[PDB]
């Protein structure tokens, strides 16, 4: 009988612990391993993949494919903003259900840059330039293109390359932000403006669409596993 | 769609079908309280608006 | 390496930020083609000037092991200690992780998974309400039998099947640590299938989906003390913690609410939540 | 004894090991491999033949 | 230029002059089964030209309001010559695939299609208490159409396109092997799927290994006087196909 | 002699001239968290003087019939200057402790106190169908009193001292880090607790890491004309304390 | 380009895409106090993440006729989490600062702001026989407004902007660490102040180490239909902050 | 990493390896030993002392 | 095969080995470590700094 003393935490079931147990099936011969394509070793490999952002999440469109298309058109419309949202990649109804947003809502802390790729889906004959502007927090969202072009912007010229990348860099006061973001860990906003119109010939549709893809850059990371606020049930057998 | 006191429907259409939306706007000097728009739901072959229109209060 | 064997720290940081000055060239990293099914590998240094940032962040908590190796409730089952009906004095459960919604949604983020399980039980008795509640019952012992497919199913609490000559069983008396045992990877295929697009019968009918490939057996639970003078209820909660996890073919996270455990049936769900307009960003700097 | 000596999850910038012995005979009974940090995002991003340079236009 | 691409399998060739690229699903090419991974003991059949060749399914008509189409692809090829026959006479079969989706238009049409290859795309019923038919999830070479609104039918799929029949976000379908047919950029997409399963081979009648979905995200648009007819063709070439368990033929 | 002992942490010193010894809980000294064992990613705070210093709680009065007192110690220090503030502003916190229990008397008083540090001393309700309050198990710096008889109160602890609120034998409490204040031998006890948990850090509001119990086994006795007042003071110094997850402050 | 700049302290990051540069006040970076220069004997506290992080004060509204605003900055941060708490519980404290003033507009707005960090900006009363209040010279996070005309109030500051409350030329304020927010060039300025004093540490309640002034030299102008609202945000990150002399908390 | 490299179940006559890493700390948590093919039918057949030659009559 | 050969629990005074092969791929699936007999009663007995000599009075 070796002398021994039990410490607090004995006979508790911590759901996160990591101890050896006895096998209920001793010497069980496990099936051989099969080289299946597409093995995941980190959820960040998943969140690094684009997913169509629902930027047009306005009423009457939440159940349609029109929720994905940002409408652009020809004419003098520079006085109007194409779109704008908050960079809350796990709280904003524009991002919470994207691949990145879903992976985010399993954690409490996120860090790193986020790519927004924009894709033009008009005719090959339609041409246009856009200003895509990410503004860090501390001021209101810009109301004019003159204000938006003071933040981090890209002037996207539409051509044979149909997509532009606006990388939102990590400009934070803290190493991590909260996925459930409040005013302390705010991250800014993204807006779009017509830089130089949309010019189209005759016999061509004058109103086209833009698509938004969100993904996480290679410096992105998460912290503090938690449960999603998304899936819920009232009873078992479900 | 129902009309509202001290507000208008923006470009009211003749016929509203499934998931189509009606956008309300208050007249000058009046404050909107409620949903900016409502949309057409359809169940058991009968249409019904998603909820009450907004209030425009002075 | 006979008495002690060292192990090198597998530490994996995220990528640094490389410093980028001003540019004017024919290189265009911000210009790409999503039509290729290829995600752009652009870093922030391509679209703006960046300082050098040495990054010490890690992705250790998004590893598949660290994402899945958490104990999660898969079943909650009641059974009585005394009752005129006999099928109420014990509990059955067909083993599947599809009835509690959180762990199901976590697992269904991948098409195939292969892991061992750590099964913990949390058994909790309570005295039912009644006119008389005074009694002195000794501690309640519980038997949890694992019946693999084909073994004899018990019909009562006194059945011969509870002899557990070969089926693995755990006896545990109340007041002690929760019972916990390990389970190897016990599929007949090379991995578990969260999804089975297919049928049980070659005539392309019968059962559709997860239930054709899913037969791990059942769990039976009873009290061993026999009936109490006054009614008592034991609730057994089953917690699975996968370990030594491998996952293949990730899937888009379940957006709709689960309806039952037999199927993937769902009510049609909005893509996301509505806002006021497409440009709507509410002011946060105001008096 | 057949002890393994690995490194604990510490910080990366602020100013140590843990011992493990396996007691059971089956490997299904060990503790989780909490520290396996290899990666390959290229199966899912850039899953194309004809690798893309990220400086070249990516078309034409 | 890299916009030209030729693919030659068997006695079949496909040229394209507006190739985006080729998606090799998870960076893995179809391969035959090895000895270290096999489980079935008899000698396999490897026709390798008679079966590994492009087969063209019936076209679909891209209209201005189409929600999208899908095929369950181990199925859908059971009348395709000797591939279908070898599916019929063997209990086990195994193949990768070259999927090529063709959709050309003019420089004045606009549209964007997502072409996804979803492994194990198990679908749900329109009645959330019911189960689907085989006819509900597949029709052979005929395409199964998505819906723009929630469907109400027992034994049918919930085919509103935003949920993809799978209870997910449609916009997240890009986690799978996918390409985009942007009319202003593309006219063809091609995915190379290896064999994906939890077992080395399976029955090619019982189990739908993957579903090909074609969903228009940006609608088909053109101004009047332009061609109103835009078709979409799918061409599927099995790859490294082998079969085990030869007996009399299944009679569906 | 080894009866003298000084302990200096921060700007605080405790001398004792009748030290028994120092119990280092499981032979382990408090340590900071390393990299091989951490899980939270942001940089920790290590005040290390502002927080790692002796704090004195309110005394208790040893009477001739006192059953005993307890404190839930991660709690109970939430008004103690910057230790309390750092508990309030961070989501995670971690510390070991130096507990020093002071109880002096004369050479003509007799008594014996057991001073235990019980990890995870989870307590039970007086109604065996009910659950406890937070007020029932803790009162901050105020001591929670044991009872000499079984208590009957809903939402309160079963605080009869022989069961220690824990459903055990009181005389077995010596399995934990403990000391004895024997009046004829001692006037102070000191235990050095490291951080004990199943996780590297925790919330210092939600989880009571350990309970300090002071139970008189031999009652306080003295013959008349002697001092009837004997107090018992507890002095707790956090050690190697660090915090993670800084945000706005909790408002209890 | 060098117009982009990221500053990361603690759990806070600021990006700017129209950085002018960074002014390091006198070419000196904040540093901790050494042994050859210290005078207080006890061990200091160095939270270093809990306190050395960006804090955002309330914005101000740049109008077409604003004279300017100021903050007394050792003050003004006394509700800022653990920085404020460590100011409250210690007698001595010491920190440098990263000041970041953010003011974006459009390419059609015109304006020029001088952002100065004035050490020991001692101010004078509006009654030249009277003395100021603490409320007259500081309001915490609230900005103190300059005046366009001479003020007449006892116990208030002479806040006509041309004299800067200091009895000097406003246009000479460029002798101090300063930047200019030119709307046609900038939207942010940043000054890195070390600790400046005639003593190594001081009380952070009693002594205002420096004042941040934001004075529009060229007025805010824009033609109609443009945004009339232009705010100005100040973000202050203490740096290399340490504290000595821990006791109970001051109660202002 | 501590990778094992074994051979996949292939055919024996027709014209390759798989990698395994153990992530968990207990051996009860590994995958099944699907490839252990040793044999001994002599415990059950011919379980006799005085081994029988199969050419000799086996009696007398 | 990767066989382990250990010693069986015999007596200590009265006048042999057993073989083990792990078939499964996970360590959670092995058999219990029934033979790990290291000890340290000093965590619980004598958990004090200033070690006590057991011959010295132990006080004063």
């Amino acid at each position: 009988g070796l002398p021994v003393m039990n410490t607090p935490g004995s006979n508790q079931f911590l759901t996160s612990d990591d101890f050896q147990s006895p096998s209920a099936m001793p010497q069980f011969d496990v099936t051989p391993e099969l080289d299946i394509p597409g093995e995941v070793k980190n959820l960040m490999e998943i969140a690094e993949v684009d997913s169509v952002v629902p930027v047009n999440n306005v009423v009457g469109k939440l159940d349609t494919m029109d929720i994905f298309r940002i409408p652009v058109q020809s004419g003098n419309h520079q006085s109007t903003q194409v779109f704008g949202f908050q960079v809350q990649p796990g709280l904003d109804s524009v991002f919470k259900h994207t691949l990145l947003g879903e992976i985010l809502n399993y954690y409490a802390h996120w860090s790193g840059s986020v790519k927004l790729t924009f894709v033009f889906c008009g005719s090959a004959m339609a041409t246009g330039k856009f200003l895509l502007a990410y503004s860090p927090p501390g001021a209101n969202a810009p109301k004019t293109r003159k204000d938006a072009m003071l933040g981090t912007h890209v002037i996207w010229d539409v051509g044979l390359q149909s997509s532009c990348v606006l990388c939102i860099p990590w400009i934070s006061q803290t190493h991590y932000r909260l996925v459930h973001q409040d005013e302390y860990t705010s991250a800014g906003n993204v807006t779009c403006w017509y830089q130089t119109g949309i010019v189209v010939p005759a016999g061509t549709p004058t109103l086209c669409s833009i698509m938004c893809f969100v993904s996480a850059c290679n410096d992105f990371s998460v912290r503090l596993l938690k449960d999603t606020p998304f899936i819920e049930q009232s009873a078992l057998l479900q | 769609p129902p009309q509202i006191d001290n507000g208008i429907i923006q470009g009211e259409r003749d016929h509203y079908g499934y998931r189509q939306s009606v956008t309300y706007a208050c007249n000058k000097g009046f404050t909107m309280i409620g949903e900016h728009s409502i949309y057409c739901t359809v169940n058991n072959d009968e249409g019904e608006w998603s909820g009450p229109p907004p209030e425009c209060r002075g | 390496g006979d008495v002690v064997e060292a192990i090198e720290g597998a530490v994996a940081r995220v990528a640094d930020t490389i410093s980028s000055g001003p540019t004017n060239s024919q290189a265009v990293p911000a210009l790409t083609a999503v039509e290729t099914g290829h995600t752009s590998q652009v870093v922030p240094g391509d679209t703006m000037q960046t300082r050098h940032v040495k990054n010490y962040h890690s992705r250790s908590e998004s590893t598949i092991e660290n994402f899945l190796s958490r104990s999660a409730c898969v079943y909650m089952g009641e059974y009585y200690t005394t009752n005129t009906d006999e099928t109420k004095r014990f509990a059955s459960w067909t083993i599947n992780a599809r009835r509690m919604v959180q762990m199901r949604r976590k697992l269904e983020m991948f098409t195939y998974v292969r892991f061992d399980v750590e099964v913990t039980f949390v058994i909790t008795s309570k005295q039912d309400q009644g006119t008389q509640l005074g009694q002195d019952m000794p501690p309640l012992t519980h038997q949890i039998m694992y019946i693999p497919p084909g073994g004899p199913i018990p019909k009562s609490t006194t059945d011969y099947a509870w002899q557990t000559s070969t089926n693995p069983s755990i006896f545990w008396t109340e007041g002690n640590a929760p019972p916990r045992m390990s389970i190897p990877f016990v599929s007949i295929g090379n991995a578990y299938s969260n999804f089975y697009d297919g049928w049980s019968h070659f005539s392309q009918n019968g059962v559709y989906g997860y239930n054709t490939l899913n037969n791990m057996g059942q769990l039976y639970m009873r009290h061993v003390n026999g009936p109490s003078p006054l009614p008592m209820t034991s609730i057994v909660r089953v917690y699975f913690k996968p370990k030594h996890v491998k996952a293949w073919v990730p899937r888009p996270p379940r957006l709709c609410q689960y309806k039952n455990a037999s199927t993937v049936n769902f009510s049609s769900t909005n893509i996301t939540d509505k806002r006021d307009s497409i440009t709507h960003v509410p002011d946060t700097v105001k008096p | 004894m057949g002890a393994q000596v690995s490194t604990q999850k510490t910080g990366a910038h602020e100013t140590i090991h843990y011992t493990n012995i396996n007691y059971y005979k089956d490997a299904a009974s060990n503790s989780a491999n909490r520290q396996d940090f290899t990666q390959d995002p290229g199966k899912f991003t850039e899953p194309v033949k004809d690798i893309m340079i990220k400086s070249m236009p990516a078309l034409n | 230029s890299d916009r030209v691409r030729s693919i030659t399998l068997g006695n079949s060739t496909i040229t394209t002059q507006e190739c985006a690229n080729v998606v090799v699903a998870y960076g893995r090419w179809p391969e035959y089964l090895s000895d270290k991974e096999a489980t079935a003991e008899d000698q396999p059949t490897q026709p390798d030209v008679a079966t590994c060749r492009f087969y063209t399914l019936e076209s679909v008509t891209w209209e201005k309001d189409s929600p999208g189409w899908w095929w369950k692809f181990p199925d859908a090829l059971k009348d395709m010559g000797l591939f279908g026959q070898n599916m019929y006479y063997h209990y086990l079969g195994r193949a990768g695939y070259t999927i090529h989706v063709q959709c050309n238009a003019s420089k004045f049409h606009q549209g964007c299609l997502l072409v996804v290859c979803v492994p194990e795309a198990e679908m749900g019923c329109s009645d959330v208490g019911g189960t689907v038919n085989e006819h509900a999830i597949s029709e052979g070479e005929i395409a199964k159409k998505f819906s723009a609104t929630a469907t109400n039918g027992a034994h049918t799929v919930q085919s509103i396109v935003t949920n993809a029949g799978m209870g997910v976000g449609v916009g997240n379908l890009t986690i799978y092997p996918h390409q985009w047919v942007n009319l202003r950029t593309n006219n063809s997409a091609t995915i190379v799927m290896p064999y994906i399963n939890s077992v080395p081979m399976d029955n090619m009648f019982r189990h739908h290994n993957f579903t090909l979905m074609i969903i228009p995200f940006v609608s088909l648009d053109y101004s009047s006087d332009a061609s109103t007819y835009v078709p979409i063709t799918v061409t599927v070439a099995p790859m490294c196909a082998e079969y085990n368990g030869l007996r009399l033929a299944t009679s569906l």
